[PDB]
């Protein structure tokens, strides 16, 4: 039986740029 | 999605491609993307394409990986606890995912 | 997330770390995390960071585990349902999900 | 093959505590 | 959750339990929570607790279960589809989910 | 390396009830 | 759910039946489907059902699959990434989610 | 231990129709 579990965390984390059309 | 610096995901053990679950402290916004390696050292958290409709830049948000595993692996299982400063820094790794530094 | 009395993750078959789905009765809000151990027998059901946009304090949630499994082993699977009190007791633990005490 | 399949339920737990600056 | 007919239940291959995803037809309403039996040849399909917010009495939905498999095995995989009638009771049983009887 | 692959589906199905007391 | 150009789906590595999360460019709707195989050659990228409430004719959508493996295999693990013309034929494939290209 | 991995992936692909009642 497998269960699912938290292996990584970043946490509070800042968004240093968000738009539509970036790609990656 | 989510661009992150190469150095944030080494310190939480993500791989570029990754599934990530982020959530937003400003919003309470809640979605599933992937991980793209980011510049170095940037401090990079970069929201790419339809994921920037529900995260904004200044956000803070946490970002999250699961694994699946046996039962008896997962009893014993410890995390990758990743806490950064307000410059994307990572400043502490540890097991628990309630752990605030100082 | 989610802080949980540990007497309750006992109960439930539930690990530290273990992803937890939260339903809220009071205003359907739907969301996925992760369990917290919290103190044992106080009765905590915490919600922390993000989700508390979305439950509140006094609400009535549901909170649910899901483990992958081959199709044999499903079965004859059992899982634990444990129904609390008002202060968030185990008062019975059982294999049905719809059983309701008293 | 391999099924997902309910594990664990706590159910009509009353939340105690609720804010957006706790961690955990 | 959702109570479905165990005459659906076998149809389908889906298990006391099991994990089901709801799109809802009327209002696009999606969400997931697991299947419990119901009585048998009754065509119940009913909402409990907090799914009752998103999806209401005589809308129409659909149930979908998922597997994880072998990639070997996904390339032959075979699906369940059952197709029902106005009271719930299956007309059709199949391969393919875009298929549309009579 | 596993695939996620669609297993069930019941399609267009008339829900029968839906209310918040209700548990199962 | 999607109707996807067969051509696509054989560009993406994506079986029929294999789930699928769209996200909407436009309106930034996410949700999670399976593929339908549609008529090889003809650029279908069609939204059924339920999810045509979220996502409308004319929008640009990304169309994700996922994976589980083991630790050792995600290491070296190589998406298939494709990118796609105005008319929905596969231009470009590759390794990089991030790649745009000319 | 299992990773949740991208595997494919198909971009700003034009929705060429979208209707509450086609099936697929
Ligand atoms: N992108
Ligand atoms: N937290
Ligand atoms: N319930
Ligand atoms: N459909």
């Amino acid at each position: 039986m497998l269960r699912t579990m938290l292996k990584s965390k970043i946490h509070r984390a800042t968004v240093t740029c968000a738009d539509l059309h970036y790609v990656g | 999605x989510v661009t992150i610096d190469a150095d944030l995901m080494d310190a939480a053990d993500l791989l570029e491609g990754e599934q990530v679950t982020i959530v937003d402290i400003d919003n309470g916004a809640r979605l599933v993307t992937y991980a793209i390696t980011g510049e170095r050292g940037s401090g990079v958290i970069g929201i790419n394409g339809a994921a920037a409709h529900l995260v904004h830049p200044g956000d803070l948000v946490i970002l999250i990986a699961y694994a699946t595993m046996d039962d008896a692996r997962a009893r014993t299982y410890q995390p990758r606890i990743v806490f950064v400063d307000a410059y994307n820094k990572p400043i502490d790794i540890g097991h628990d995912p309630a752990f605030v530094p100082e």
